[PDB]
RNA sequence: AGGUAGAGCACUGUUUGGACGAGGGGCCGGUUACCGAAUUCAGACAAACUCCGAAUGCCAAUUAAUUUAACUUGGGAGUC
RNA sequence: AUGUGGCGUUGCCCAGACAACGUCGAGUGACACUGCGCCGAAAAUGUACCGGGGCUAAACAUAUUACCGAAGCUGUGGAUU
RNA sequence: GACUGGGGCGGUCGCCUCCUAAAAGGUAACGGAGGCGCUCAAAGGUUCCCUCAGAAUGGUUGGAAAUCAUUCAUAGAGUGU
RNA sequence: GGUGACAGCAAGGAGGUCACACCUGUUCCCAUCCGAACACAGAAGUUAAGCUCCUUAGCGUCGAUGGUAUCGAACUUAGUUCCGCUAGAGUAGAACGUUGCCAGGC
C-alpha cells in the first residue's frame, strides 16, 4: 500500500493555511511543483479572485539548461506585473513543501525585486 | 450516632451564554463562559485561557455554525 | 436467585411507574405467554415462586421464557431506627412492569395446558393477569 | 374590527402572568369593560386568558 | 375485494378523531404512484374479514372516493390493550 | 443560546434465550463432546449511558399593539 | 364462583345435536374484549352520618330551560383623597 | 466549640469534579460518588516534521504476547494528578 | 491544470507521453539500518495503477405525508376531557454532488 504525495500536500496546505490569507493590502503568493514545472498563482481570499500569475511552462521562458534558473526568472518576473500594482506588503504561503531549494531560489528572486517579504 | 461518608461538593461556576445573539456588544465583552471549547471563536472574537470567548471590537453578535456539527460566535462591526 | 454479576452503583432512585409498557410487549420467542394490566414492582422472590410453580407443573416437559430481569436494586433501614443517617443497605432486586409488559413467556405445550399453568402463577405474583396467544391479523 | 372585552371572573387565586396579561388589556375590575381595536397583538392577550373574559364583536 | 372506505373530512383533532375511533371506524392513508395525500377512515370487521384469507401480502381493491386504486398492506400501529387496530396505511404503486 | 420529558441503543455498564470452529481436551499424538474466553445472528434496561430531541421557561433586537411603570442617589425601618 | 348485560363467531344442526335406559323437538354449546352486581371486609359511654326528619326519587345519570343565592357588580345619597 | 430528626456516643468542619437540579444561571438534607493540601528547567516557549491499543497474519529462545514485518485498526490510542 | 462557494465508501466498465502520476536513478543541494522515506538529476517507455468518464444505490446520506404525547383549562385524587405545539421510530420518496474566480486549450 504506497501512498501518494499530493494528497499530504493538499493535507499541509489545509492544515498550516488556517491562519494565513490575503487581505488586499497584504496579498499572499503561493508556489507548486510537481515533476517537471513550477506554478505560483496570487490570490486575495476576501473575494477569492486571481490578480497575477507566473509559469515555468509559459512560452516566453521556455529553456531547459537548469531547473534553477526558470524558479530565478519566473520570479523575477512575477516581479514585473507586481510592480505595476500591489508591490507591497505580501505574504509567502510556501503551499505544503519545506523551505529547500527550488523554493528557496523562487523567494530569492521575487525578493531582492522590489517587493515587501 | 452515625458516620456519613459524603457531604463534598464544590462552587458551583456560572459557565455558559453571557450576550444574546443580536445584541450590541462593547470591546473587549465576554460572550460565553465554558471549560473547553463547546463554542470556538469566530470573527473578531477570542479566547482567553480560562477557555473564554471575547470579542475584540465594538459591534453585533451572531451564533452561527462552523462545520457540520462544531459552532462559532462571531462579531461584526457595523452596528 | 437472579441478580446482577455486578453493578455498577448501589444505592440507586426509585424507578417509575406512571405510563405504559415502554417496549417488550409482544410474544416472539415462545408460542403462549401472559402479561401485566396494572403496574408493580415484581421483585426476585416472586418470579421465583412463579417460575417454580410451573416448572413443578409442567413436570419439565415444556418450558419458561423469563422476559424480565431485576436490574434495580433497592434498599430498607434497621428496624424502625431513628431518621436522618444516610442510606441503608441493599435489600433486594426489582423489575417495574407497566400495563402491556409480557411478564411469562410458555412454548411447546397444549394450549389447555398453559391456559391453567399460566393462571397459578398469577396468585403469585402481585400483578393481575392476562392469557395471550401469539398473533394473527 | 371591534371587539367588547369583559371581565367575568376574579383574579384572585390566579398566576402573576395572568394578573399581568388582564392588565395590559386595561380591564380592572370584575365586570368592567373595554373597546379595543381588533389586531393579532391583541388577541393574543385574549387567548392567553381566555377563562377569565368574555369578547363581544361591536 | 371491494373494500368500501369513506375521506376524512379536513382536521380532524385528536379529540373528533379518538371519538370516531370508538364507534368502530378506523384512520388510513395511500400513497405512492399516481396518486397524493390523502385522509381516510376505513371500516374494520370488514378489513379483518378481508385479511384473514388474503395474506398479510396481498392485493386490495378498495375503492377511495370516485376511483379505485389496487394496493396492499404496508403498514399497522395496532395497540395491544384491549385488541382495535389504530392506523392502517396503504401505498398506491399503480 | 440549551440536552429535561419522551424515544433510542451506535458508546460505557446490565441482559435472557438462541449461536460458531482453531484450540488445552476424549484416548490409546489425535477423534469428540465437553471447560473457558473471543467473534458472532439473534433482543429488553439506566440519577451519575446518548444522538436522533419537545412543550414550556431564558436572553435580546425591534418604523411590529395595548398598557404604567422602571432606574439612580439619600432619610427611616421591620424581618432571619 | 352457572350472578347477570350485548356485540360475536361458531362445533354439533329440527336427517332429529345435550338428557332416560327408540320416546323427546328448538337450537345447541362453546369460546371474549366490556355493565351493573358477588362475597369479598372482623371493637369497646349511646342510634350515629341525609347534619336531622324523611325519601324508590327527594338516588345516580344526560339535554334544555326557569328561579334562589355574597359585604362581587349595578341603582340612589354622602364622605375623604 | 459548634452542627445534630431531643441530648450524649459517633462522624464531620477549607478547596476541586459529577448526579440530585425539573434543556439559561442558581438551588437543600447526617442525600449518592470520587479527589486536593502538588508536580515539571521541561511535562514551558517557538520552527519543523510525524500519527493507533487491540485483533489477524506469520516469525531464531517465543512465560501465549515484550523484540520482528503485513492487513487492518476511528482514534476505541493518548494526554503527570 | 490552480485556487476557490455550499455530495461518501467501494464495486464492474473503458478510454492517453496535451495533464499529472507510474517509473531511470545515487551522480550532485537534500538525506535517514535502508535514495524503504525526504531531496535533486533524468525523461527512455506508459493510462497496468493513482488520476480520470457515466456508473451499481448494493453499502451509505438526506427526508416526507399519516400521527403515536406535553404548556393552558376544567373534572377530580385517579387518571379521565377540551385545547395549542408536535416527537423517536418508522413507511414512501430522493439520492453515485450545485457548482464561485483564472492558465492552457476550445
Amino acid at each position: 500500500s504506497k501512498i501518494d504525495k499530493n494528497k499530504v500536500r493538499l493535507k499541509r496546505h489545509a492544515r498550516v493555511r488556517t491562519n494565513l490569507s490575503g487581505t488586499a493590502e497584504k496579498p499572499r503568493l503561493n508556489v507548486y511543483r510537481s515533476n517537471k514545472h513550477i506554478y505560483a498563482q496570487i490570490i486575495d481570499d476576501n473575494k477569492g479572485v486571481t490578480l497575477a500569475q507566473a509559469s515555468s511552462k509559459d512560452s516566453d521562458i521556455a529553456t531547459t539548461a537548469t531547473k534553477v534558473e526558470l524558479a530565478t526568472k519566473v520570479g523575477e518576473a512575477i516581479a514585473k506585473k507586481a510592480a505595476d500594482k500591489g508591490i507591497k506588503e505580501i505574504v509567502f504561503d510556501r503551499g505544503g513543501y519545506l523551505y529547500h531549494g527550488r523554493v528557496k531560489a523562487l523567494a530569492e528572486a521575487a525578493r531582492e525585486s522590489g517587493l515587501e517579504f | 450516632v452515625s458516620s456519613t461518608k459524603n457531604g463534598r461538593d464544590s462552587e458551583s461556576k456560572r459557565l455558559g451564554a453571557k450576550r444574546a445573539d443580536g445584541q450590541f456588544v462593547t470591546g473587549g465583552s465576554i460572550l460565553y463562559r465554558q471549560r473547553g471549547t463547546k463554542i470556538y471563536p469566530g470573527e473578531n472574537v477570542g479566547r482567553g485561557g480560562d477557555d473564554t470567548l471575547f470579542a475584540k471590537i465594538d459591534g453585533v453578535v451572531k451564533f452561527e455554525r462552523k462545520g457540520r456539527d462544531k459552532k462559532q460566535v462571531s462579531v461584526y462591526a457595523v452596528a | 436467585m437472579l441478580l446482577p454479576k455486578r453493578v455498577k452503583y448501589r444505592r440507586q432512585h426509585r424507578p417509575k411507574t406512571t405510563g405504559r409498557s415502554k417496549g417488550g410487549n409482544y410474544v416472539t420467542f415462545g408460542e403462549f405467554g401472559l402479561q401485566a394490566t396494572t403496574t408493580s414492582w415484581i421483585t426476585s422472590r416472586q418470579i421465583e415462586s412463579a417460575r417454580i410453580a410451573m416448572t413443578r407443573y409442567m413436570k419439565r416437559g415444556g418450558k419458561v421464557w423469563i422476559k424480565i430481569f431485576p436490574h434495580t436494586p433497592y434498599t430498607k433501614k434497621p428496624l424502625e431506627v431513628r431518621m436522618g443517617a444516610g442510606k441503608g443497605a441493599v435489600e433486594g432486586w426489582i423489575a417495574v412492569v407497566k400495563p402491556g409488559r409480557i411478564l411469562f413467556e410458555v412454548a411447546g405445550v397444549s394450549e389447555e395446558v398453559a391456559r391453567e399453568a399460566l393462571r397459578l402463577a398469577s396468585h403469585k405474583l402481585p400483578v393481575k393477569t392476562k392469557f395471550v396467544k401469539r398473533e394473527e391479523l | 374590527a371591534k371587539l367588547q372585552i369583559t371581565l367575568t371572573r376574579s383574579v384572585i387565586g390566579r398566576p402573576e402572568t395572568q394578573r399581568k396579561t388582564v392588565e395590559a388589556l386595561g380591564l380592572k375590575k370584575t365586570n368592567s369593560s373595554v373597546v379595543v381595536e381588533d389586531n393579532p397583538a391583541i388577541r393574543g392577550q385574549i387567548n392567553k386568558v381566555k377563562h377569565l373574559v368574555t369578547v363581544e364583536e361591536k | 375485494a371491494s373494500l368500501k372506505s369513506i375521506i376524512r373530512q379536513g382536521k380532524q383533532t385528536r379529540s373528533d378523531l379518538k371519538q370516531l375511533r370508538k364507534s368502530g371506524k378506523v384512520p388510513a392513508v395511500v400513497y405512492g404512484y399516481g396518486t397524493k395525500n390523502v385522509s381516510v377512515k376505513v371500516d374494520e370487521v370488514e378489513f379483518i374479514k378481508v385479511i384473514r384469507e388474503v395474506g398479510r401480502n396481498g392485493v386490495i381493491e378498495l375503492g377511495v372516493g370516485s376511483k379505485t386504486i389496487k394496493v396492499m398492506v404496508a403498514d399497522y400501529q395496532f395497540d395491544p390493550l384491549k385488541n382495535q387496530i389504530t392506523h392502517i396505511d396503504f401505498l398506491a404503486i399503480n
